[PDB]
Order: C-alpha cells, then structure tokens, then sequence
C-alpha cells in the first residue's frame, strides 16, 4: 500500500535499491497514486542534491537529527493518508524480535 | 470553487509566524493553506504547488 | 558425579508490558515503563565546560554508532528510546571563575582546598536552586579534569571525606537534589590527548556504552522508572543491607550499615542503618546489638507497610558476612510468625576459576553450582550468548552464597539474586557480579559516612548514584 | 555545459523532462551559474505562464 525508500549515502547508488525504486515507480504511476513512495534520509552527510532523481520530486522525510519525531511525522501522515490498520499490539512485534533476532545469540542445549 | 488562502515563507527561517498564522486563520473559519501544515514532508510539493495555485487559490 | 545446574537469565519489565533480557535493546525497542514529561538539564563550571557539555548532548541527540550492535549496541537518539525530549535550550548555567581556581590552588594541604572547592560547589548550586524559578530536575556538575588531577587524596604539589563527589552528595543529601557529576575528560575527549600524543580516555570505538549510560542515569535521576523485575511473589521483601566499613581513625567505626530494600518493583528505600557506638573498632565483626537490629527490622517493615498496606510474607535478607545466633534471635521475634526470615550471605574472597577444555571462551553466565542444601555457587559472570561476549574479564569469578538460617528453597534464592543482578543503574551494562543491592551498599555507604551531620537522609535513589 | 530544456506542452506534464529539469536545477546551484538552463519554447499555443515553476 506505501512504499518506504532509505535514501542513505550508501542506498542511492546500489543495483538493488535502484531496481526496487524502479519497480516502485512503475506500480505508482499504475495505481496513479503520488502518496506511494515515502522517501527516508537518515544521513546529513549525503546532501539534497546528490540523490537518485526518484527521491528528488518528492519531499524526503526527516530522520537525520532525531527519529521520534520523524516517526510521529511518518505516523500521522500514514493515519492522514488513510491506510488501514490494526489495532496497536508489541506482542507481534515480540515474537518477531524473539524468533529473528535471537537465532544466533542463545545458548544451546549440548554437552560441555 | 476557489477559496484557499495561500502562504508563502522562507522555510524554516519564518517558520513561527507562518505556523501562528496559519493557526490563527484555520481556527478563525478560513481554509489556509501553507507550506508547514498542510505540505507534511513525504508529499510532492511542486506539482501541488501549482494546482493550489491555479486552482484553489 | 556433581554436575553443574542452569538457572535461567532473568527477565526485565519494559514499555506495554513487555519482556526482555537486555536493558539497552529492550530500551531501544520498546522504552520505559511510565513516560516523564520532560527533564531540564543544569550546569555547573566553566564556560568551557558548558560548550562542552552542549556539544556532547547535540552529540547524544543525534544517533550515534559503534564498531557494531551485538556486543555494544546503537544510541537510537534519546527522544527514541526514552518518549522525553532533551534539549540545548532552557538550560540553567552558573559559572565558576577559573582566577578563583587559581587562588585556591596554591594551599598546602589539598585537604582544605577540597573542602572549600566542595563547599563553593555546594553552596552554588544551592543558591542556583533557591532563587532560579526554571526548575531543574537534573544538576550536571563538570568538573575539570586538572581538578581531578592535581586535587587527589594524596596528591603532591575528619568525618569530611576527601573524595570530590562523595562530599558533594553527602551534604547535597539534605535538600533532595538529583544531581551527577560528570568528568570532564569523559565528554571531552576529542580535544584529550596524553603526552604521547593520544587519548589516554579513549572511546574511538565504544563512546556509545558512554551515550546509553549518561542517558539511562538522567532518565533515573529525573524520575522515570527505565526497567523493572518482572515476577515478584505477593509478600517478598528484598533486604541488601550494607557491611562495608570505613577506616575512620580514632573515630568509632564500629558499624557503618546501612539497608538497600526491594519489595515490589525496583524501588529501593534506603533508611540509614545506625552508627551505633557499640563495638569499637577493635570489635569489628558486624555483630549487630538487639535494640538497632529490631529498629532496622522495623523501618522496613514500616516502609513495606507504607508502600504495600500488606504484611510481608517472606524476608529475604542479603550480606557478606557470617550471621551470628543472637542477632538472628533478634530479627526473629520483632517478625511476625506467618513471615519467614532467611539471610544470604555473598563473598568474591572464594577462589573458583572453571577453566575451559577446547577453544578460547569461558563459563557461561548462569552456571548454579551446588554444594550443598546451604553452601551454593553461582555464575554469575562470564560469557552471555545474548551479548556474544564475556561480561568478566579473563577468567570469570562466581559469588560464593549460603543461607544461614531459615528454610527456603537454594535454587529459589539464586535465581531471585540472578534477577536482582539485572538491576544496575548508574551503568548500563547487561550485569555485574555482585547484586545490585551490594553494588550501590558500598557507594551509599560512602556517601553516608563522608557527612555526619545529617539525620534524616532521603530513601530514594537519585540523590546517591 | 549547458542544459537545454524544451518548454513545450508536451513539456510541461511529462515526467522524465520535469525530472532532467529539476536535477538540471540541483547541478546549476551546485555550479552557481544561473545560466546553465536555456529553455527551449517550440508551441505557440503554450504561453509563458502555463509554464512550469522552473521555467518562469
């Protein structure tokens, strides 16, 4: 429904994200929705005028001095673009955390 | 159907009395727009810019 | 054949209700439990010290990085892992002029120079505090290195204690101010060099453990609550009660003690144990005479009340020395027959080294030995695969408990000190190795001995740490 | 060297020209020359205030 681009100094010249930037732009100008891409700068060191052009129209985020603010800013524009939800839940987001992020760090159940 | 009340500053330099302003007019009863409110960051500014313009204005 | 039995890694409270092992990610992920409304940062020193301090807190509001987030993870930005704001602006400074340094520089005896810079600390902030009308919740007093340097215990051109920040909370104790000292060379060290030509403070790679502990501590010491524990049974009162003894001269010693308390949530209540004159320091062995052990018994049990409306259901009592029959039989009969009554006691005296067969790692952070019903060990230092790496260094060194008196499960006791092992505040380190009602027993018992002259000292916590 | 822009109608709504155009303004503040975009006006029927912000 949104599409979330990083436009970090390293996230506008890799094949990858250029690609998906493409496909992104392809499916908006499909859907005729200008609100789909939702540029993310996360780097001071990367300045305004050296980004991939895709970014360049659109006004890219803030997220480069603070990060609260810049997601109350991204979460209100969600809830003023309308995107439809669930209700609030860290549960979900435990699990996630508890069954990605501990895969390699946990101790094992072996002879020592 | 035009009835939108446009602001333009020097963001951020004159951002408080745009922001006092806009607040002030949009409690009033007037539909302002202005680049700090209603123009979020994350939305094209330049082609909205010129439909406000010729369109709402 | 004896084998060595786990105990599972403790678990802290977070934000929504939510559980986690490690305070900094859990921090990072979901924040504190109850949200402050904002802080308000004071200064106190140079105007060197102020800029300073201005570009280090810009510093910290940015989001900054270390080598990588595995062992030291990333400060998200104060605003991001705490919801309170932090800035540059309305903060109150008050200057110390340096020809005042200079004038008291050339004393003889550092002694009085240290009482007279700790006084002129003491009686600015005071006059900062009673005249200024924007309130301040946290006083940041930057001291000059040169000031740590050259004014030391001994060095070289009574109940006042010579350390700075011992004296400086000592008698800031009575007017329950939250403040924290902060070392120039700490915050300064990008412009810090030794005479080689290098930082001898040097945090090219790890200045983001300095962002998350100067973080966690002013969220403390404002008022928020970071972190808790997660189960704790209806009736249970934690007593870390403090026997470090101070040196102090012809001074009757005797017995220093005070009592850290954990009843239903991190909150510590410490009430001064007495000084109590009996058993000069030729009698030093703790032995704690009736009528002072059963009114300490009876400030906890009044601040349990307090804060509880409940009779305790279990005592849970934590030392480092041996407990003696007649002081137990004091702490019997003041407790009520439903409660129980049991001591621990831990010691780092007690050489332990469990070496490793294979490969270049340690024992892992949990490993429960036990000996027998009384005499445990536990592990609580090591290597921890949350953090793959070892919080000890080299070899680790287990704490050495055995309950004295009363009849309690062992293992229930060592998982209940491996969750009060995770409470550490002033640090952000995953754990330490002593609990954390020993860890801050003997800071506070500094802090008490170097002012006499109080009476009622505050029983909260951010006025110590 | 110098950036030449076709201010058409067929100039004005299509993306990729708005997009050369608006990185042709990037590069001409980079290089602090005003000159560096030359407009180019081929339809008649356009005047010079349909135009787009960066053409006026």
């Amino acid at each position: 429904c949104k599409f979330l681009i990083v436009s970090s100094t390293a996230g506008n010249k890799r094949e990858g994200v250029l690609k998906e930037l493409a496909v992104a732009t392809k499916v908006k100008k499909h859907l005729q929705d200008d609100m789909f891409i939702i540029p993310l700068a996360i780097d001071e060191n990367l300045s305004y005028d050296d980004i991939n052009i895709e970014i360049v129209r659109l006004n890219a985020i803030d997220f480069k001095k603070s990060w609260a603010k810049g997601l109350q800013d991204l979460l209100d524009a969600f809830e003023k673009q309308n995107v439809p939800k669930k209700p609030p839940d860290h549960s979900k987001s435990n699990l996630l955390y508890q069954q990605i992020f501990l895969h390699d760090k946990q101790a094992i159940e072996k002879e020592e | 159907m035009r009835n939108k009340i446009f602001i333009s500053h020097a963001t951020p330099e004159d951002d408080d009395f745009t922001r006092w302003l806009s607040l002030k007019l949009i409690g009033l009863g007037y539909e302002v727009w202005c680049d700090i409110l209603f123009l979020d960051k994350g939305v094209d500014f330049w082609s909205t810019i010129e439909k406000e313009i010729r369109e709402n204005t | 054949m004896k084998e060595l039995i786990y105990i599972e890694e403790p678990s802290i409270l977070f934000a929504h209700g939510q559980k986690c092992t490690d305070p900094r990610d859990g921090l990072a992920l979901f924040g504190p439990l109850n949200q402050i409304y904002g802080i308000k940062s004071g200064v106190v020193g140079t105007q060197k010290g102020l800029q300073i301090f201005k570009s280090y807190l810009d510093k910290i509001q940015k989001p900054i990085y270390n080598h990588n987030n595995i062992t030291r993870p990333m400060f998200p930005g104060f605003e991001a892992v705490f919801g309170c704001k932090w800035e540059s602006q309305n903060i109150v400074f008050k200057e110390i002029t340096d020809e005042e340094i200079r004038r008291y520089l050339f004393n003889a005896s550092t002694h009085k120079r240290t009482y007279d810079l700790v006084t002129l600390f003491n009686d600015k902030i005071i006059t900062a505090n009673k005249n200024d009308e924007e309130r301040v919740d946290v006083w940041f007093v930057i001291v000059p290195e040169e000031i740590y340097k050259y004014c030391r215990p001994n060095s070289v051109l009574y109940n006042y204690d010579a350390q700075f920040h011992d004296q400086l909370k000592a008698r800031l104790l009575e007017h329950t101010i939250p403040t924290q000292i902060l070392r120039e060379s700490t915050l300064a060290w990008r412009d810090f060099k030794n005479t080689f030509g290098a930082p001898i403070r040097d945090f090219s790679k790890i200045e983001g453990h300095l962002a998350w502990t100067i973080s966690t501590a002013a969220y403390y010491k404002a008022g928020g609550k970071p972190w808790k524990l997660g189960d704790i049974r209806p009736g249970v009162c934690y007593l870390g009660l403090v026997y470090k003894k101070i040196e102090k001269s012809k001074n009757p010693q005797n017995a220093c003690c005070a009592a850290q308390m954990f009843l239903d949530n991190g909150d510590g209540t410490v009430f001064k144990g007495e000084v109590g004159p009996w058993y000069n320091p030729e009698k030093g062995e703790y032995h704690l005479k009736p009528k002072e052990a059963k009114a300490l018994l009876t400030q906890a049990l009044e601040s349990y009340k307090e804060q509880n409306k409940s009779y305790p259901k279990e005592v849970f009592i934590h030392a480092r020395t041996r407990f003696n029959d007649e002081e137990w039989n004091a702490f019997n009969e003041v407790t009520p027959k439903n409660t129980n009554l049991v001591g621990v006691t831990i010691t780092k005296s007690k050489p332990l080294k469990l070496y490793k067969t294979e490969g270049a790692f340690p024992i892992m952070r949990g490993n429960a030995y036990i000996v027998d019903e009384k005499k445990a060990f536990l592990w609580t230092l090591g290597f921890v695969p949350k953090l793959q790496s070892t919080l000890s260094m080299e070899v680790p060194n287990p704490i050495f408990i055995e309950i004295n008196k009363g009849e309690a499960e062992i293992q229930q006791v060592l998982k209940d000190i491996l969750a009060l092992t995770k409470l550490n505040y002033n640090a952000c380190i995953y754990a330490d190795g002593e609990p954390v009602t020993l860890r801050f027993a003997n800071k506070i018992g500094e802090i008490l001995t170097a002012s006499t002259e109080i009476k009622t000292p505050p029983l909260a916590f951010k006025y110590y740490i």
